[PDB]
């Protein structure tokens, strides 16, 4: 199950940007997905999580009310809708697969994508 | 509420080192859910230790860890030359929020 | 002059796994709570533990199971975690008491006690006092799990051992849930 990341670009501050990753195979619908951000020269930051059924979605306080996480169960793709990007929002964005299927959460992130580069 | 780590940890091949990360009584102490990730330059993080001491298939037995109070640590024994990587811990902060630590660079 | 059989759940030779906890219905009792009062934890919600004998109820349920010491904090209202959501859920308006004690001398076999299981993941989060004792293997892909790639087993074991630290060694917990119904109180202390 490879995670193929795309949607990165160089954008002007204040504008919106759509990020996504495609999950190979048919197991996408069985797992919850996470977003993680890593700014250059810095460590990792948790961005949010969406449940396998699309019901429960959580965000890190830093981006709460700004970023929206959603998924398309038929296309097997994960989306991140970014709004009002700021000067500081320059980083590589990763999506990741929950170690366990269905609702699990308290384990960790097993499968990571290569990372989408977003700059301002 | 970011977990504090050593910027860099020294060591040499054949020896053991420890990488600690500290939180507060509200996260690292309250929940035994500390997960450690191993990242190489130009590569996505690898899933290493989960639930404080447990490891997913594919992780060498030389990688372990422990927890005491509000401090969690990664224990690496028998350091090899390719163990040179940036390590991160992730704790459960409650209310369905996770926190990654600052990150530690391991040297050999 | 008819004492209540609380000892039957507290003095049990074996406790059920947390994924499949036991429930005992207690009624028709002169319920002295002195019998059940060194314990690890003794904390009550909505009911006074000092003179609990004086306030009586219609029915009380005793939920019994075994967990590890560092998971005891999840057996409380308002809490979340691997147990709180997938194994044993309490209501946010609990009126009762959670009693726990160390069982390292009973359950922690030196060979490894693998008779106690817990759930790793779930279809949906549990409702208060909901139990799920299904141990079917989950198929994430489109291939039979006859356990192999994309196959996951919901339950994992507590590898209890006498050489483990306190937070990783077994505790036996009994939750006493008191309730009032349309019926007159039936479980009341001595008088
Ligand atoms: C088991 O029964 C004995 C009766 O002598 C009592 O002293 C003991 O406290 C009981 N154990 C528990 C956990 O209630
Ligand atoms: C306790 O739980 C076990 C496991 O499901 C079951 O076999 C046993 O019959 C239960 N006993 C009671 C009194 O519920």
């Amino acid at each position: 199950v490879q995670l193929v990341e795309s949607g990165g670009s160089v954008v002007q501050p204040g504008r919106a940007l759509r990020l996504s990753c495609a999950a190979s195979g048919i197991t996408f619908s069985s797992f919850g997905m996470y977003w993680v951000r890593q700014a250059p020269g810095k460590g990792l930051e948790w961005l949010g999580y969406i449940a396998y059924d699309g019901s429960d979605t959580y965000y890190a306080d830093s981006v709460k009310g700004r970023f929206t996480i959603s998924r398309d169960n038929s296309k097997n793709t994960l989306y991140l809708q970014m709004n009002s990007l700021r000067i500081e929002d320059t980083a590589v964005y990763y999506c990741a697969k929950d170690y366990y299927p269905l609702l699990s959460y308290y384990y960790g992130l097993d499968v990571w994508g290569q990372g989408t580069t977003v700059t301002v | 509420s970011v977990l504090t780590q050593p910027r860099s940890v020294s060591g040499s091949p054949g020896q053991s080192v420890t990488i600690s990360c500290t939180g507060t009584s509200s996260d690292v102490g309250a929940y035994n859910y500390v997960s450690w990730y191993q990242q190489h330059p130009g590569k996505a993080p690898k899933f290493m230790i989960y639930d404080v001491d447990q490891r997913p298939s594919g992780v060498p037995d030389r990688f372990s860890g422990s927890k005491s109070g509000n401090t969690a640590s990664l224990i690496i024994s028998g350091l090899q030359a390719e163990d040179e990587a940036d390590y991160y811990c992730s704790s459960y902060a409650g209310s369905y929020i996770w926190v990654f630590g600052g990150g530690t660079q391991l040297t050999v | 002059t008819n004492l209540c059989p609380f000892h039957e759940v507290f003095n049990a030779t074996r406790f059920a796994s947390v994924y499949a906890w036991n429930r005992t219905r207690i009624s028709n009792c002169v319920a002295d709570y002195s019998v059940l009062y060194p314990f690890f934890a003794f904390k009550c919600y909505g009911v006074s533990p000092t003179k609990l004998n004086d306030l009586c109820f219609t029915n009380v349920y005793a939920d019994s199971f075994v967990i590890k010491g560092n998971e005891v904090s999840q057996i409380a209202p308002g809490q979340t975690g691997n147990i709180a959501d997938y194994n044993y859920k309490l209501p946010d308006d609990f009126t009762g008491c959670v009693i726990a004690w160390n069982s390292n001398k009973l359950d922690s076999k030196h060979s490894g006690n693998y008779d106690y299981w817990y759930r790793l993941f779930r279809k949906s989060k549990l409702k208060p006092f909901e139990r799920d004792i299904s141990t079917e293997i989950y198929q994430a892909g489109n291939k039979p799990c006859k356990k192999g790639p994309n196959c996951y087993f919901p339950l994992q074991s507590y590898g209890f051992r006498p050489t483990y630290g306190v937070g990783h060694q077994p505790y036996r917990v009994v939750v006493l849930s008191f309730e009032l119904l349309h019926a007159p109180a039936t479980v009341c202390g001595p008088k």
